[PDB]
RNA sequence: UGGAACGAUACAGAGAAGAUUAGCAUGGCCCCUGCGCAAGGAUGACA
RNA sequence: AGCUUUGCGCAGUGGCAGUAUCGUAGCCAAUGAGGUCUAUCCGAGGCGCGAUUAUUGCUAAU
RNA sequence: AAGGUAAGUAUCGUUCCA
């Protein structure tokens, strides 16, 4: 993803909207949830700095924080649910969209 | 819809008031331009009342 | 207090003015009084 | 810890772990087969699994 | 209108431009199960990209028609006890101010467990003339003390 | 060797000035939390039984549950059989 | 602990190296002292955690307690106050079927928010006090990471 | 209706004693205590409250 | 089970009810060797420290103390009775019996829930409190 | 639409509830402008009863809009938050009655009032005295109308009277909740 | 005194000026505390002068600093107590070596030059 | 000679001095040697604090709050004058 | 949950009789849960209204 | 006369969930200003 | 004589944040605390525990 | 057969029982 990309913000907008879909239906928020929403809305407020951070993460970041795990039980098998660091979720989502 | 797009890809007002020892400060009556189709729209809730007003 | 023998003249229960209950007729023994 | 106390505690842990594994798998079998189980039973069984 | 698997109403959608740059959306919707705890019944589609593929306005119309209409349902309710002149011009307060304020306060789980069931009491009252009946709940009756 | 205390302006031994600065600025409200929780635990009453009571209760439980303890198995509530 | 141990062992290694460069303590007194310090730090790091008391749950609260009020309380009341868009969503009309919005999860109706039943003629403007905000320490992490 | 109050004396002695130099050395603490005659410590009287007692005692003399 | 304090004779349990004013006395009547009583005498273990502020737990063996069997109906294998300031606090469950919890449960949160509800309703000065959960079923499905 | 964007009002209060409805349509293009109704019977209908105010409109052959300034020079020496309070007290008093209000407003025989400003030119302490007099006049009128001694009216209901709050008890028999 | 292996060891007259300069460089963010950071500054060639303490019992842990200064032609001087040097540097812990670096247009240039001159005439 | 304690204990000692002064002042006020501190009020707080009492006599209330402001500023200015070299 | 599959499985539901029986059973379970939530003793009748 | 058990009317009955909400100042960060302390820089001056 | 730099004090005005402040006769720490980018480089506090209405007081109602 | 006891404060009657 180049520094000057025509669709650069469009992919960021889609990634932020997707990350916010998990909270689109919500009435009460935990601390980590509040911080996540803060991160998406800040990245919406300052798209250029957020995308520069994303490019730096994609170019020079190789050490990541531990990602939590739990399981949702379908009573037949167990589906693993992974929780990822809130800031890295934005970078991962933008990368996925691109 | 944009004809190049396929399945896979406001309240105007004639009046206008000019700003500026005498307490009386009368202002001129100015008539304005016309309003074209605006990109901003749909900032209305409870249509069944606003339509009745208009 | 804990770790003390019971008084000789103490009524084992109801001494605190407790009131028993009869949820049903079957449960418990006969009143016999 | 003394080695006899440690040996006994290891044996306790091994026995309770064997029972834990067997009970978790049996409860999972009950749930998948469609048997009638409690909500807290499901929560504890999911934790064990 | 409301026809075609990518519903025609999607063409007029506000974000139609940005959804043009949304590719592989169905795949990530399918994999959403591994990121969010609660399973999505509509994993196979996405309401933005092809619209909702079902309509319930006719279903609710026919349910109201079969249940007896506004008066045929309100006869079962406590509506006539409230004595509103007509059923128009009314709204439901889904949350009392006191309990919605309590929702955010520092509450021990005991109070919260007994607070989430407040909507279950106004429901019981609103259908009391039907639930509290002799035909149903057969058995003896007891009157309130006062 | 003598130094000057930055807080009191009095001659002090050079060897102590480190812990002198550590302790002469001892925060006054710290003293209560040092002397408050300890009093709470001093006046606190225990919740579980004394160890001898656990031992006695364990003996009494072993008296009944012969399906686990003892060598002569009997009923769940029976003393011996 | 290896990295934390690597730093300490390399520090004591250079402490012994500077001694050995000028050929002092050839019998290893400073080397033994440094090894003793390293081992003391090591078995202090590997020491098991101490006794931690399990504090009991707080007792249920009494009737009332006096509280302070000012700019902080005003901002708390602003953050947790019923925004007009929030309070308009709680009202849910009466006898007005609406198309089930948000296909993926029904039972999420906005009520009078954007409803032709009642409400203001103008759209309910969004508030700014309820805007999502990041923590101070997290913003500090953002500053350092950049 | 009389004053009958020396509590203001208690506040003034507290505020004077709070501005009284006390050595941070237990040795000095006990040396000064032996100079005046106070015991080294009371049953369960640690060092911080030893210094505090020293301060409270030299508040008078 | 064995960890919680035990009462040996009739006087001790009455004193334990009387020797407290600012908490709730939760007495587990029954037999600590019972499979039922041992099921919940470990739940009462796992929360004894947590509810120290507003609850104290004593255990009683009805065979050792055969003085309250007739008056309080001690014939179910396990019984739980709550006392406040020398007053038996009735609690309304989903079950017909509203004076005791005559079954051993499994979740350590619900018992603290019930104890805290009892304390809350006893500070007001009630005699019958209402449990949050309904025990007219087992929610199994 | 005439005023520049920084001078555009962010909040419009309205005295009469009927006016709440039309503004929202004529403010349909300004969603950020909050239009708030007033329960306060706020005395501005009496603002037109000032001699320098009515005279202009009682004789005018054609409609036009003119600007005024109800704060003559007070903001030179007093904050606006109390300038508005002084204005509202004066207007409540004038609504009560015009003549005695004028007599109070001219404590000095000179009472200099040039056409540059509107209200009489007095400095701070005469403003103190005239405001006290107007407060006494308003409470006296309220006491005469409602047959209650002024002293019994505590400061809260004094503020209610000044702003336009007064309540009655027509549903007095609906006390069965007690 | 305590350590014969003290070549530039200064007395209790210019030690006060040295500690004043250390504190001023602390206020200006113009020093690197610690033997390792002093050595790094000497290696980088930006160190102007380094001050160590003669209380570190294995003095040869810091006796490479005067040799490094001799290599780089950097003034170096000792003090009589590590605790005073550490506390003057702006940290509570005893420091046995600190360095003073460069700054463009520094307000401390005159005083640092004076300190360099004073030390350089004390070697003999 | 003396030693120069670091900025951490600078802040700590300043906090000790200020907390000491605050607690001494509060204890004296609880005794009653001085009146309880009247709430410091500004123009922005004029209607928040005294507004209900400020409606009756607005000019008197603004005169009082400006007098309080002038007293605070005068205390500051003459404190500087007393501390002037 | 019902429309999650019913709009997904549309025509197949007609031919899967066991699915229809399961749907009706689960709807009756929901109704029974609500009725038990109202009162412990299940009613003899209970209106669909 | 003791208490228990017991049968009556009489009284209350919201068996509702709630540490309720206003103001200021401290405390945290930052900026500005005055004043002092410790110092320290550049510079003005012909006769 | 002023100008001016920096630290520390006293106050004043104003802005901003209450998921954070505070304690450390607990421990370790420039003889290196702590290390994700960039590591022959970086390089100051960290940990554990306690207080808490996520600093603490009055006044004010109920 | 159940899962359907509101908890209380009063005088009055009775009866066993100490």
């Amino acid at each position: 993803p180049p520094l000057s990309y025509k669709h650069d913000t469009k992919l960021l907008i889609l990634a932020l909207e997707r990350l916010k879909e998990a909270y689109s239906v919500k009435s009460r928020l935990n601390q980590s949830q509040r911080e996540e929403l803060g991160l998406i809305e800040q990245a919406y407020d300052n798209p250029h700095e957020a995308l520069s951070r994303i490019k730096r993460h994609l170019l020079t970041q190789r050490a990541f924080k531990e990602v939590g795990i739990e399981f949702m039980d379908l009573y037949s098998h167990l589906v693993p649910v992974y929780d990822v660091e809130p800031l890295e979720k934005i970078t991962d989502a933008y990368l996925d969209q691109y | 819809v944009d004809p190049r797009q396929t399945q896979f890809g406001r309240n105007t007002l004639m009046d206008m008031r000019l700003s500026q020892q005498t307490v009386v400060d009368p202002k001129g009556y100015l008539t304005d331009l016309n309003s074209m189709i605006p990109t901003h729209g749909g900032d209305i809730n409870d249509i069944k009342k606003a339509r009745l007003l208009l | 207090f804990l770790g003390m023998p019971a008084p000789l003249g103490y009524v084992p229960g109801l001494g605190r003015g407790a009131t028993g209950f009869t949820t049903r007729s079957d449960i418990g023994p006969a009143r016999d009084a | 810890l003394p080695t006899p106390i440690e040996n006994m505690i290891l044996r306790y842990v091994k026995a309770k772990a064997d029972w834990w594994t067997n009970t978790a798998h049996y409860n999972r079998e009950r749930i998948r087969r469609g048997a009638t189980v409690d909500k807290t039973v499901c929560k504890k069984n999911l934790g064990r699994l | 209108w409301d026809r075609g698997i990518p519903r025609i109403n999607t063409l007029f959608q506000k974000d139609r431009h940005t959804l043009a740059y949304d590719k592989g959306w169905r795949v990530r919707t399918d994999f959403k199960q591994y990121q969010v705890l609660k399973q999505n019944p509509f994993w196979w589609t996405h309401q933005r990209h092809d619209g909702k593929l079902w309509n319930l306005n006719n279903y609710r119309t026919d349910m109201i028609q079969a249940l007896g209409g506004v008066e045929g349902i309100l006869e079962h309710t406590l509506f006539k006890g409230t004595y509103f002149p007509t059923w128009e011009g009314l709204f439901w307060e889904k949350a009392s101010g006191f309990e919605e304020s309590m929702k955010w306060k520092k509450l021990t789980n005991a109070q919260r467990s007994g607070l989430n069931q407040i909507p279950n009491r106004r429901f019981t009252l609103w259908w009391s003339p039907t639930i509290n009946r002799a035909n149903v709940y057969v058995g003896f009756q007891v009157q309130l003390d006062l | 060797e003598y130094l000057v205390s930055p807080i009191t302006g009095e001659k002090i031994p050079a060897s102590k000035m480190q812990e002198h600065m550590r302790i002469g600025l001892l925060d006054p409200r710290w003293l209560e939390q040092r002397d408050r929780s300890i009093r709470e635990k001093q006046s606190d009453d225990e919740v579980y039984a004394p160890g001898l009571d656990i031992e006695s209760s364990l003996k009494q439980l072993a008296e009944r549950r012969t399906d686990i303890f003892g060598v002569e198995e009997t009923a769940i509530g029976k003393k011996i059989g | 602990l290896r990295r934390k141990a690597a730093r300490l062992v390399a520090a004591k290694c250079t402490l012994a190296a500077r001694v050995d460069s000028f050929h002092e303590s050839t019998e290893g007194k400073v080397g033994y002292e440094l090894k003793d310090e390293i081992e003391r730090k090591f078995d202090k790091w590997q020491e098991p955690p101490p006794v931690k008391q399990v504090k009991p749950l707080p007792a249920p609260l009494d009737g009332q307690r006096k509280k302070r009020g000012g700019r902080r309380y005003r901002k708390m009341k602003e953050r947790l106050g019923l925004t007009e868009i929030r309070k308009q969503a709680n009202r849910m009309s009466f006898g007005e079927i609406e198309e089930d919005a948000y296909q993926e999860d029904l039972g999420f109706s906005l009520g009078h928010l954007g409803k032709s039943g009642s409400g203001r003629v103008r759209q309910t403007q969004v508030n700014e006090a309820t805007k999502a905000r990041i923590s101070k320490t997290l913003q500090r992490t953002l500053q350092k990471q950049s | 209706s009389e004053r009958q109050a020396e509590v203001l004396a208690e506040f003034e002695r507290r505020k004077r004693a709070r501005q009284i130099n006390v050595s941070t050395d237990d040795s000095e603490v006990k040396a000064c205590l032996r100079a005046l005659g106070e015991p080294i410590t009371l049953f369960g009287e640690g060092p911080a409250e030893r210094r505090e007692r020293l301060r409270n005692i030299l508040s008078v003399v | 089970s064995y960890m919680l304090p035990h009462l040996h004779n009739g006087w001790q349990v009455d004193q334990a009810i009387l020797s407290e004013e600012d908490r709730v006395v939760v007495i587990r009547f029954g037999h600590d060797w019972d499979p039922t009583c041992m099921k919940m005498d470990e739940v009462l273990y796992s929360i004894a420290e947590k509810v120290k502020n507003f609850a104290v737990i004593y255990l009683v063996d009805i065979t050792e103390v055969p003085d309250f069997n007739k008056m309080y109906e001690l014939y179910d294998p396990c019984t739980v009775m709550f006392f406040f300031r020398n007053k038996h606090i009735m609690i309304d469950l989903g079950t017909g019996n509203n004076n005791k919890i005559n079954w051993a449960m499994e979740d350590k949160q619900e018992m603290v829930d019930i104890i805290e509800t009892v304390y809350r309703g006893a500070r007001k000065g009630r005699g019958l409190v209402v449990s949050p959960k309904d025990y007219s079923t087992k929610y199994r499905y | 639409r005439s005023l520049p964007v920084e001078e555009q009002p962010k909040q419009i209060i309205v005295t009469r509830k009927g006016m709440l409805d039309p503004l929202e349509v004529h403010l349909l293009d300004f969603p950020n402008i909050v239009i708030k109704g007033s329960e306060l019977q706020l005395p501005f209908q009496a603002c037109l009863k000032v001699e320098k105010f009515g005279d202009l409109i009682l004789k005018a052959t054609e409609p036009q809009m003119v600007l005024f300034n109800l704060y003559d020079d007070w903001l030179k020496t007093i904050s606006s938050y109390t300038a508005f309070s002084r204005l509202i007290l004066i207007l409540r008093a004038l609504h009560v009655n015009n003549d005695r209000a004028k007599v109070i407003l001219k404590p000095d025989k000179t009472t200099i009032t040039e056409p540059h400003h509107i209200w009489p030119t007095l400095t701070d302490e005469e403003w103190i005295k005239v405001e006290v007099q107007l407060k006494d006049l308003i409470l006296a009128d309220y006491g005469k109308k409602n047959n209650v001694n002024v002293a019994s009216l505590t400061q809260s209901e004094i503020r209610d009277i000044i702003l336009g709050m007064e309540i009655s008890a027509p549903s007095q028999q609906r006390q069965q909740i007690a | 005194d305590v350590n014969p292996k003290a070549y530039p060891l200064a007395d209790a007259h210019l030690t006060k000026k040295l500690l004043d300069l250390v504190q001023q460089s602390c206020n200006y963010k113009q020093l690197r505390k610690g033997a390792n950071e002093a050595t790094k500054t000497l290696n980088r060639g930006i160190s102007e002068f380094i001050v160590m303490a003669a209380d570190a019992e294995p003095l040869e842990i810091i006796l490479h600093l005067p040799l490094l200064c001799e290599d780089k032609n950097v003034p170096y001087v000792f003090v009589r107590s590590k605790q005073a040097l550490g506390r003057a540097c702006g940290v509570s812990r005893p420091v046995i070596a600190c360095s003073v670096t460069i700054k463009e247009g520094s307000q401390l240039k005159q005083q640092i030059q004076s300190i360099q001159q004073s030390i350089e005439r004390l070697l003999v | 000679l003396g030693v120069y304690l670091t900025k951490k204990e600078q802040k700590k000692l300043r906090r000790q001095t200020r907390r000491e002064a605050q607690k001494e002042l509060q204890e004296k006020v609880r005794l009653g040697l001085m009146p309880p501190p009247e709430p410091k009020v500004r123009i922005s707080n004029l209607m928040r604090v005294l507004g209900t009492e400020a409606v009756q006599d607005p000019t008197k209330v603004e005169a009082h709050v400006r007098a309080q402001m002038a007293k605070r500023q005068k205390a500051h200015e003459e404190a500087n004058a007393a501390r002037k070299l | 949950a019902l429309i999650g599959l019913m709009t997904y499985f549309r025509e197949a539901v007609v031919n899967t009789q066991e699915l229809l029986d399961l749907l009706v059973k689960c709807e009756n379970k929901i109704q029974t849960r609500i009725k038990i939530g109202l009162n412990s003793k299940m009613p003899s009748r209970f209106p669909p209204v």
